[PDB]
């Protein structure tokens, strides 16, 4: 697909069975990596646009959390990452 | 032979069970032996949805959702088998081969 929502949602799901499911952290970051450098390109059209609006926000928080984790290891910060993660997932269905 | 054990806290409607397939909606805290709380998402909070009998979720928590009716409030003692097995879920504080216990409240069946 082309559509960032379909992107992001086979993306966070496929990165959340790696994460959760393989305990692969290295593969779930292969997965996520892309997306948000996708984002970091930044929107080229009406609805990468409106998507960006409405998740951008939540998706660069989750990824930062995460990059908190890595060094933390701390689960409160593991914890916000996916909150976030997952209610983007959940917003687009 | 289910590899949890469930204790009513407050009954549900007695009425509305999910089945297999449903979206459920849940309030939950979950402890470790010592009382350790794992996780809550009882406070920006929300409960957590997911499609029970799937394996969206841990097999103790897939099964046990079966036998909730709606507004029921249920503590759910879940073998290692049933939950994280012989890994656990070290990023998560959860460890080799551990009973878990969840307080669960199923609020909504879409
Ligand atoms: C922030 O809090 C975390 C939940 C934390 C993680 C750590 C554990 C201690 C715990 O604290 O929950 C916890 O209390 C716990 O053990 N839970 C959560 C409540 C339900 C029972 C149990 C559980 O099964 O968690 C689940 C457990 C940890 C992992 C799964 C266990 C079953 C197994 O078959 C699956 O293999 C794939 C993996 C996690 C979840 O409940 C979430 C909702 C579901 C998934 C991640 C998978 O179903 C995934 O499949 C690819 C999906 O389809 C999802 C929807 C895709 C989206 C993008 C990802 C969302 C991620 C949400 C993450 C959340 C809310």
């Amino acid at each position: 697909s082309i559509l960032w929502h379909e992107m992001w949602h086979e993306g966070l799901e496929e990165a959340s069975r790696l994460y959760f499911g393989e305990r692969n952290v290295k593969g779930m970051f292969e997965v996520l990596e892309p997306l948000h450098a996708m984002m970091e390109r930044g929107p080229q059209t009406l609805k990468e646009t409106s998507f960006n609006q409405a998740y951008g926000r939540d998706l660069m928080e989750a990824q930062e959390w995460c990059r908190k984790y890595m060094k933390s290891g701390n689960v409160k910060d593991l914890t916000q990452a996916w909150d976030l993660y997952y209610h983007v997932f959940r917003r687009i269905s | 032979s289910p590899k949890y054990t469930k204790s009513v806290l407050k009954k549900g409607d007695k009425t509305n069970f999910p089945k297999k397939g449903d979206v459920v909606h849940c309030w939950y805290t979950g402890t470790l032996q010592d009382g350790t709380v794992f996780d809550t998402n009882i406070q920006n909070a929300k409960p957590l949805s997911f499609k029970v009998g799937v394996g969206k979720v841990i097999r103790g928590w897939d099964e046990a959702l079966l036998t909730m009716s709606k507004g029921e409030k249920a503590r759910l003692e879940i073998e290692p088998e049933w939950a994280y097995g012989k890994k656990g879920q070290p990023d998560a504080k959860i460890p080799p081969n551990a009973k878990l216990t969840f307080e669960v409240e199923l609020v909504d069946i879409d």
